[PDB]
């Protein structure tokens, strides 16, 4: 039991090209989508572990 | 230089881990050394510089 549940959802994720197709067949188990997010990148960003405040 | 250093490895990927931190602490192992002699060197060549144009003045009169 984490978080007091025996039974679990394993997340997974994906990146769909400009003109790609995504399709979704189920018939149980599936915790579909909702929201996504339509990215535009671009360097000169990154992940930082600071304790640190913002001014 | 723009830096981006933060990289991320798994449980089962301890191997690339230590090779990324392999290639993190050699870098700085080589600009350590490289700047810590460079100074060294040319406070050397600096000192030497002056007391050759002292006298090279000296010599002028």
């Amino acid at each position: 039991k984490v978080r007091d549940r025996e039974g679990r959802i394993n997340y997974y994720w994906t990146l769909l090209e400009p003109g790609d197709t995504i399709i979704f067949e189920a018939n149980g188990n599936l915790i579909a989508p909702r929201y996504a997010f339509a990215l535009s990148r671009g360097f000169g960003s990154g992940i930082i572990n600071s304790n640190a405040p913002m001014d | 230089q723009f830096t981006a250093v933060g990289k991320e490895f798994n449980k089962l990927e301890r191997r690339m881990e230590n090779l990324n931190k392999k290639v993190d602490d050699g870098f700085i192992d080589i600009w350590t050394y490289n700047a810590e002699l460079l100074v060294l060197l040319e406070n050397e060549r600096t000192l030497d510089f002056h007391d050759s144009n002292v006298k090279n003045l000296y010599e002028k009169v």
